[PDB]
C-alpha cells in the first residue's frame, strides 16, 4: 500500500521498507564540482539494435514498457559495468508542473521527468536473483526538459490513453528505445537503490549529463494517467517521484571533463 | 523488485 499521497509517500515507506534509511538509497542530488572525473571509465556501450518491446502496463505508479530478457536482445555493458546487462523494462517518473519530477537532481535542478532504463546482470541469470546482489541491476537514467517535441517518445504518449488505470496493459511491439536517448552518452555513476519499494540496494547508476526535451503536449499526457484502478475515484498520476536522499559514504564519478 |  505504499505510494506518493501525503499518507503513503517516501516519508511512510521506511516503516515497510527499513532499508529506506540505508547507507545506498537512491535517487541523490548530483553536486556536479564534487563529482570526479574518472579517466578509467569507459564509454558506455548501449546496443539495442535488436530490441524486443512486448507490452507497456499501469502498474498504479508509473507505466512500464517491457522488453523481451530471455535473450541478450537490448543490452548495456561497458562505462562502469561488468559483464552484461540486458534491458527488462523502462518507465518514468514525473511531475504535477514541470519544474519538478526527476528523481536525481543536477546541483539541486529538477527535471520536469526521469525516464529509467532497467537492466539485470546476466551472471545472476533473472531479475529476481539479481536484485539480491550489489551488482544486480544497471539504471540508465535520462533527465526530461520541456521544450521541443521528442519524436521517438510520440509512440508511448499515445497508448497512454488505453492504459489509463492501475492494471491496465496494451501490446507495444516494435518500439524501439533508441529514439529515447540523447546525443551524448557523457554520464555520472554511482552505487545506489530502487527508487520504489523495496529499495534494494542492487544498482549501479548511470545518469546521462544530456537531457532529452519533450513538448508540453507530450508530458500534459503522463499527467492524465492515473493512479487508481478504473471504477475508484481518479487520483491524477503525478509526483511519482522519490526526493533525493543522503549521499553518505559514497562517490559520483564523471565520465567526461 | 518483487514478484511481478
Ligand atoms: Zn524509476
Amino acid at each position: 500500500h505504499w505510494g506518493y499521497g501525503k499518507h503513503n509517500g517516501p516519508e511512510h515507506w521506511h516503516k515497510d521498507f527499513p532499508i529506506a534509511k540505508g547507507e545506498r538509497q537512491s535517487p541523490v542530488d548530483i553536486d556536479t564540482h564534487t563529482a570526479k572525473y574518472d579517466p578509467s571509465l569507459k564509454p558506455l556501450s548501449v546496443s539495442y539494435d535488436q530490441a524486443t518491446s512486448l507490452r507497456i502496463l499501469n502498474n498504479g505508479h508509473a507505466f512500464n514498457v517491457e522488453f523481451d530478457d530471455s535473450q541478450d536482445k537490448a543490452v548495456l555493458k561497458g562505462g562502469p559495468l561488468d559483464g552484461t546487462y540486458r534491458l527488462i523494462q523502462f518507465h518514468f517518473h514525473w511531475g504535477s508542473l514541470d519544474g519538478q519530477g526527476s528523481e536525481h537532481t543536477v546541483d539541486k535542478k529538477k527535471y520536469a521527468a526521469e525516464l529509467h532504463l532497467v537492466h539485470w546482470n546476466t551472471k545472476y541469470g533473472d531479475f529476481g536473483k539479481a536484485v539480491q546482489q550489489p551488482d544486480g541491476l544497471a539504471v540508465l537514467g535520462i533527465f526530461l526538459k520541456v521544450g521541443s517535441a521528442k519524436p521517438g517518445l510520440q509512440k508511448v504518449v499515445d497508448v497512454l490513453d488505453s492504459i489509463k488505470t492501475k492494471g491496465k496493459s496494451a501490446d507495444f511491439t516494435n518500439f524501439d528505445p533508441r529514439g529515447l536517448l540523447p546525443e551524448s552518452l557523457d554520464y555520472w555513476t554511482y552505487p545506489g537503490s530502487l527508487t520504489t519499494p523495496p529499495l534494494l540496494e542492487c544498482v549501479t547508476w548511470i545518469v546521462l549529463k544530456e537531457p532529452i526535451s519533450v513538448s508540453s503536449e507530450q508530458v500534459l499526457k503522463f499527467r492524465k494517467l492515473n493512479f487508481n484502478g478504473e471504477g475508484e475515484p481518479e487520483e491524477l498520476m503525478v509526483d511519482n517521484w522519490r526526493p533525493a536522499q543522503p549521499l553518505k559514504n559514497r562517490q559520483i564519478k564523471a565520465s567526461f571533463k | 523488485x518483487s514478484l511481478p
